[PDB]
């Protein structure tokens, strides 16, 4: 049964790939906001400070600051919201580490499917993989 | 789901070219709300879809006395709900806003619940770890007393008393119902965010007007671009407030769905 | 109002086929402008609805899914599972005579990137 | 005759090198699977740019003529290429109605006010466009009804002329001893660049559904699922303006053309009701009128109403 | 540096890219200039 | 933890302190609660066949 794990994984790590990919998409989305006008004459400071007098260029700089500040403040708020979720997942992984690997649990469907015998941890890039070994009955007969 | 262009601009087409100048804010709103929409169907599958096969009870429906008719489906109904489920469901479009239907109908959920009931009453907890193993129900109850440290003869010598007392004790549950404020609060919180989101369109935010067509009707473009840009910023802030709260509130219902699944 | 709604495309993946069906979300099939199917989630055009029941593949909504099986593209109502009838009686028991050791995995994220 | 293009009229939108980056661009292209006219000749319209392909090992096509009238009294383009090299020239010409030893060039008989000079089987593609007074030419010469394939076209020249174009014709070498015309429309594509910097593929983002899914996802491979790609919006027909009745002109005459105005301390107030004012009667009389509107202009409110 | 209109700051180094014979400068993903060609010597230089 | 550590004896590993759970006593804190966990820890092992 352990020899089959390698096939099941090689043919699976979606929970780890999605969290890495989602964060990268948010960081790239932040950079793409540096090419918007946000209601200004341009997006480039070398054009706002070259075709406007100081009393006229201040107005255009404030438009860029407001737009870019709003985008950066949105970026950081969304990370606080996702950070609570990874922390909650880590608390579940820490609970299973004690209760599935350092003990035998009776909790139903907490340490795999079947009757829990034992578990072995394996490290992953941004997480942990548990190998759960369970007892499953087979081949029943009826009696009176 | 909110149509960003129809919420902010609204019909007007001169607005669409102006809204494109703010970047990908409308893409962010769609991605954020889709994440919520996909998780809400998974929440339900994890709580209810914990059974492989759909179990049925035998026709006789007489389990050593115990009378479960108040929790099993009523065959004389189009919906096939139980008598208690019928009480439980009896207590609880706009300018670019739409409500999507759930993936699972409530008939399908009722079928998951009846399968869990039929599995348990006939095989106890064995079907959750492998094959369903039948055992008489009276013997199931005796094992359950043993699990709490009571010797099993207490049931076998008093089977009629426990079954009759149970039947009245479950019967009292309907009286306490005919409670669900936690379910009504979920409905209220979303209804209030949708009623507020629409009402925030009647605000001038310090502009000459609140209607993107009236601005043009009584003003030149050079000045109308400024007035419409103010309204766009205000209503775009409304969408950011809305989506941020849905993400924070969806984490709370997700934590509740995890507790219910557990 | 003059009917509006989202338009979604159902695709088996370009590595299987380039056939597609289109769902007009909460649009009546008489106000859209072959295979036209009305669902509680909108008007579905370009997929055939069958009376069989399969496991859900591409979820549309309200119990209806789509699949690439019959090829072509079809719609249908999901199957929750098989149907088991336990031979219950008031003096019968089932007891296992053998067992198997099974091994499963579970993957959990623990950390994210520090930015 | 007409033929079916496949994926033709794709050109490098600009300079700027680039690597593996499914870049999204909006510009004037020839739509994929379009209806391209075939000719074996008459003045054709321009309207916005031109696609022009042809096939032939010899050189029967001997230049183009562009402009608004293709006649004198206004400026026009003339592009010819003898066996030496391309010679663009921009003057006011007088063109033969049928323009065409080994002696040639009986095309024009006048070359006044020249503002630009220049001197210097087989598939020869050209794209002609005229934007902000610039007359650009894209081309490519690749040796072998059009065939089937993809090949991006590179810019050759860029001419700051300023000239307007509304029509054009062609020039052919007669016998004394086949070409295509497409038109360009504003479309959106998703262009794939290789590491050498060339365009190897494209997706027309306004063709079929599938293509809209690829463009929204920014990929050429879509995984199985369901994707929201766009929206459905019914459109209104006809414009129905209702009213009960009444009619008359607002007596502004008796206000502005009064013989005597009030004193400002005792300013006079005429109330207006139930009439149709053409506020455009005002504004006129330019020598000493001054107009100063607050809250709206005088053009926009002529299509407005007040109690 | 300023390369006939392209204004920026950074370190100039020999590149290993190959432009097309009409292209002056290159951009990276997210559309920021990362390489230019010297008008006089016609060599591609990276901008870090 | 109040129900499973103070009002009963838990078998959950590490949930109610380190060691074999025997009992817990609550204490109040200004904006929280402090649990005193009493555990059984074996000591002084010997080798046997
Ligand atoms: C299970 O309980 C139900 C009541 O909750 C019983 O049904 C009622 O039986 C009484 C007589 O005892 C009738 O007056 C009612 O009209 C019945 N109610 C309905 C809805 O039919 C039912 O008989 C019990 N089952 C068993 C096997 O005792
Ligand atoms: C236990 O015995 C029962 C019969 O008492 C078996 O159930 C029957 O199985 C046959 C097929 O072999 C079906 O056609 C009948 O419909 C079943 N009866 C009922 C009431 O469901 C059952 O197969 C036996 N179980 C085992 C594990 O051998
Ligand atoms: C319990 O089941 C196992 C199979 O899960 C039986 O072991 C198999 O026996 C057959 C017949 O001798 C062999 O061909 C297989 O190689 C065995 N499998 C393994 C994994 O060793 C076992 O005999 C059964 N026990 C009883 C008492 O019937
Ligand atoms: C607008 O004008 C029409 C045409 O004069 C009015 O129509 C008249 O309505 C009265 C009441 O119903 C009838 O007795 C007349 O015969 C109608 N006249 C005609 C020519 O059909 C209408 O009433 C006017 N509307 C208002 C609000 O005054
Ligand atoms: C621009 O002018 C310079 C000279 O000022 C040219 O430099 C020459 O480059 C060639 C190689 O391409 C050398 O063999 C010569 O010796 C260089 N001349 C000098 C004086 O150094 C340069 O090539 C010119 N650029 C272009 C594009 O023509
Ligand atoms: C049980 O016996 C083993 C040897 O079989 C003891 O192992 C010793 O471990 C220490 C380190 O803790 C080593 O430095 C010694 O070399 C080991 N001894 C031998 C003979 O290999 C072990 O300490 C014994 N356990 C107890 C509790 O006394
Ligand atoms: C707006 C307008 O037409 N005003 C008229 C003008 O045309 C005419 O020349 C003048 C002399 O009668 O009277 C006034
Ligand atoms: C995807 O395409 C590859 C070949 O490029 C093929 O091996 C694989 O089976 C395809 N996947 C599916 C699901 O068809
Ligand atoms: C669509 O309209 C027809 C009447 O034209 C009506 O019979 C039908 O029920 C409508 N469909 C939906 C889904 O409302
Ligand atoms: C499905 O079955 C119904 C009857 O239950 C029938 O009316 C309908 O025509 C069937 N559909 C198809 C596609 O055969
Ligand atoms: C192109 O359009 C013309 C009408 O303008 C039509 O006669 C012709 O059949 C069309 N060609 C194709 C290939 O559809
Ligand atoms: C080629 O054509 C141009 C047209 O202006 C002419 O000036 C030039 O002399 C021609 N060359 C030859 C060799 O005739
Ligand atoms: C163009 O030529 C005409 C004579 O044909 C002349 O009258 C006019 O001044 C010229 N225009 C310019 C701009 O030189
Ligand atoms: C081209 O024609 C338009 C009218 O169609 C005119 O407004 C414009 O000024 C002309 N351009 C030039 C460069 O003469
Ligand atoms: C052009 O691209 C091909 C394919 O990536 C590559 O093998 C080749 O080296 C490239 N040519 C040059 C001159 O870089
Ligand atoms: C009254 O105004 C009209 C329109 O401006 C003008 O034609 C007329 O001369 C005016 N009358 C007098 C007496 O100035």
């Amino acid at each position: 049964a352990i020899g089959k794990i390698q096939d099941s994984l090689s043919s699976a790590l979606g929970k780890l790939q999605d969290v890495v990919n989602h964060n990268a998409q948010a960081l790239n989305t932040l950079v793409k906001q540096l090419s918007s006008k946000f209601g200004a004459i341009s997006s480039v400071l070398n054009d706002i400070f070259s075709r406007l007098d100081p009393p006229e260029a201040e107005v255009q700089i404030d438009r860029l600051i407001t737009g870019r500040l709003q985008s950066l403040q949105t970026y950081v708020t969304q990370q606080l919201i996702r950070a609570a979720e990874i922390r909650a997942s880590a608390n579940l992984a820490a609970t299973k580490m004690s209760e599935c690997v350092l003990g035998q649990s009776k909790r139903v469907d907490f340490c795999g499917k079947g009757y829990h015998l034992m578990s072995f941890p394996q490290s992953a890039p941004h997480g942990v993989v548990f190998l759960h070994v369970t007892y499953v009955p087979a081949q029943e007969k009826n009696f009176t | 789901s909110v149509d960003c262009t129809m919420y902010i601009c609204g019909d007007s087409t001169e607005c669409s070219n102006l809204l494109l100048q703010y970047g990908s804010f409308c893409t962010q709103l769609k991605r954020a709300l889709t994440g919520i929409a996909v998780e809400q169907d998974k929440n339900t599958q994890e709580v209810f879809a914990q059974v492989k096969q759909i179990y049925k009870t035998p026709p006789i429906k007489y389990f050593g006395g115990f009378n479960f008719s108040q929790i099993l489906p009523d065959p004389s109904k189009p919906s096939k709900r139980s008598p208690i489920e019928d009480l439980l469901f009896n207590k609880v479009k706009f300018k670019g806003l739409t409500v999507l239907p759930p993936l699972l109908t409530d008939e399908m959920i009722a079928q998951y619940t009846s399968a869990l009931l039929a599995g348990t009453i006939t095989s106890g907890w064995t079907f959750g770890a492998g094959p369903a193993l039948q055992i008489p129900f009276p013997m199931q109850m005796a094992y359950r007393f043993n699990g709490i440290g009571v010797t099993q003869n207490v049931l076998y010598e008093n089977q009629k008393l426990i079954a009759n007392q149970f039947n009245s004790a479950i019967g009292k549950i309907q009286d306490s119902l005919s409670a669900l404020g936690k379910l009504q609060d979920v409905v209220n919180h979303n209804a209030q965010a949708l009623n507020t989101l629409v009402k925030q369109l009647s605000s001038k935010f310090g502009a000459i007007s609140s209607v993107l067509n009236d601005i043009f009707s009584r003003l030149d473009p050079p000045e109308a671009e400024v007035q419409i840009d103010r309204l766009i910023t205000g209503r775009l802030q409304s969408l950011q407030t809305y989506v941020t709260q849905q993400l924070i509130r969806a984490a709370e219902i997700r934590a509740s769905a995890n507790l219910a699944a557990t | 109002p003059c009917s509006f709604g989202g338009v979604s495309v159902i695709t088996p993946g370009t590595n299987t086929s380039n056939q597609v069906a289109v769902l007009y979300q909460g649009v009546n099939c008489t106000e859209v402008p072959s295979n036209v199917f009305q669902t509680r989630a909108g008007c579905l055009i370009g997929a055939e609805y069958v009376n069989n029941s399969y496991e859900c593949d591409i979820p549309i909504g309200a119990g209806i899914c789509a699949s690439y099986q019959t090829q072509s593209i079809i719609a249908y109502t999901m199957s929750l599972g098989a149907e088991n009838s336990v031979a219950y009686s008031n003096n019968s028991i089932a007891i296992p005579t053998n067992f198997t050791i099974s091994v499963t995995t579970e993957i959990l994220p623990v950390s994210m990137t520090k930015t | 005759a007409y033929t079916n293009s496949f994926t033709r009229g794709v050109y490098y939108p600009d300079k700027v090198f680039r690597s593996s980056v499914l870049h999204s661009t909006q510009d004037l292209f020839l739509p994929f699977f379009s209806n391209v006219t075939w000719f074996h000749n008459p003045v054709l319209p321009f309207n916005d740019g031109v696609y022009f392909a042809s096939i032939e090992k010899s050189n029967i096509i001997r230049g183009w003529i562009f402009g608004t009238t293709l006649d004198s009294k206004t400026q026009s383009l003339l592009i010819v290429n003898n066996a030496t090299n391309v010679v663009i020239k921009v003057c006011e010409f007088q063109f033969c109605n049928d323009p065409f030893m080994e002696s040639e060039f009986r095309v024009y008989s006048s070359a006044n006010n020249c503002t630009f000079e220049y001197v210097s089987k087989n598939l020869r593609e050209f794209v002609f466009k005229n934007i902000d007074g610039y007359f650009k030419i894209y081309s490519k010469h690749t040796p072998i009804d059009l065939p089937q394939g993809f090949s991006a076209l590179e810019p050759l020249v860029d001419l700051p002329i300023g000239i307007n174009i509304t029509r054009f014709q062609t020039l052919l070498a007669l016998h004394r001893s086949a070409y295509y015309v497409g038109y360009l429309q504003p479309r959106t594509f998703l262009l794939k660049y290789n590491e050498n910097g060339t365009i190897t593929d494209a997706v027309d983002c306004a063709l079929d559904p599938l293509s809209e899914t690829k463009c929204t996802l920014k990929s050429f491979t879509v995984e199985k699922g369901i994707y929201q790609t766009s929206n459905f919006r019914v459109q209104p027909t006809e414009s129905i303006v209702r009213f009960p009745n009444i009619t008359n002109l607002c007596p502004f005459d008796e206000v502005f053309n009064a013989t005597r105005f009030a004193s400002v301390y005792a300013w006079n107030r005429k109330r207006i009701s139930n009439c149709v004012a053409d506020y455009s009667v005002l504004y006129n009389l330019a020598p000493f009128f001054t107009f100063k509107c607050y809250g709206v202009s005088p053009t926009k409110l002529n299509d407005l109403c007040f109690t | 540096f300023n390369f006939n209109g392209l204004k920026g700051t950074g370190v100039l180094t020999e590149s290993n890219k190959k432009f097309l014979p009409f292209q002056q400068f290159g951009r990276d993903i997210a559309d920021t200039t990362d390489a230019v060609r010297d008008p006089q010597t016609l060599e591609i230089l990276d901008i870090t």
